[PDB]
């Protein structure tokens, strides 16, 4: 059967190309601490790009260590909603 | 993590049948993810909390109701056939979606192997994760949303600079 090559996929990079990405010795890297919490708070309710833009927005303001996480690569053809406890 | 109510969970299947992807009832699901991260290097700085990035994502993706693989302390070559492994597992075909977690130091186009260093470059490019997922290579998740997450530098320059490190922190 005919089927593309590459499809439904997503990618999230804790920071933009050339650009280093940061961790804390007593909380681990910062990205990967308000992926987890964005997706606590959100998941029963938003589907995936909402959730990876919400961590996006928490980056908004410049900070003298500035992350910036960026959406790559992304071939999703629908949302994905991960319905937690179903 | 609060759960998504039935009732919800209907009703988006109802209103938005054809704009979503369909989730498989937790009965016969085996939803397997993939943690790949590397700690200790050879040349370079030990990679301290990673740790706390290893249980969190682990337990996260199991409250999601995925079974997580973890795999630690690799090269390039020994990412590159774990994924090969993770994306031959039977248990993609009765599952619905894969996570992909990649914790390192990282580079411009790839993240770091343990042997890694400016005289003895140990990387695995990106673009190869993609092909071994892919709908050629992985014919279990084929149409099923494949997530990637990579915690790593993509370079060595500062993100940010004035327009007219602590000791607790580190980069990666």
């Amino acid at each position: 059967k005919l089927s593309h090559v590459e499809k439904d996929f997503i990618a999230f990079y804790s920071t933009t190309p050339h650009h280093l990405s940061y961790r804390d010795k007593t909380g681990g890297s910062y990205f990967i601490t308000r992926l987890i919490s964005c997706f606590r708070k959100h998941a029963c309710s938003c589907h995936l790009f909402d959730i990876f833009l919400k961590v996006q927005q928490s980056f908004e303001k410049a900070s003298i260590h500035s992350q910036m996480p960026t959406i790559d690569r992304a071939t999703l053809t629908r949302y994905f909603y991960l319905f937690p406890g179903n | 993590l609060k759960l998504c109510s039935p009732e919800e969970f209907t009703r988006l299947c109802r209103e938005k049948t054809q704009e979503i992807y369909p989730i498989k009832e937790a009965n016969g699901r085996t939803r397997k993810a993939l943690i790949i991260c590397n700690t200790e290097f050879k040349h370079l700085s030990l990679r301290y909390g990673a740790n706390f990035d290893i249980i969190g994502m682990k337990g996260l993706l199991e409250d999601l109701g995925y079974d997580v693989v973890v795999k630690e302390e690799l090269t390039a070559e020994g990412m590159e056939s774990e994924m090969k492994d993770f994306a031959a597992l039977s248990e993609h075909q009765t599952s619905d979606s894969t996570f992909l977690v990649l914790m390192s130091h990282g580079t411009l186009h790839g993240i770091c192997g343990t042997m890694h260093s400016e005289k003895t470059p140990d990387v695995l490019q990106y673009d190869t994760i993609y092909q071994i997922f892919n709908n050629c290579h992985c014919p279990g998740l084929r149409d099923k949303p494949k997530v990637i997450i990579v915690q790593a530098a993509r370079g060595g320059n500062s993100g940010e600079m004035w327009i007219r490190l602590p000791r607790n922190m580190e980069a990666d």
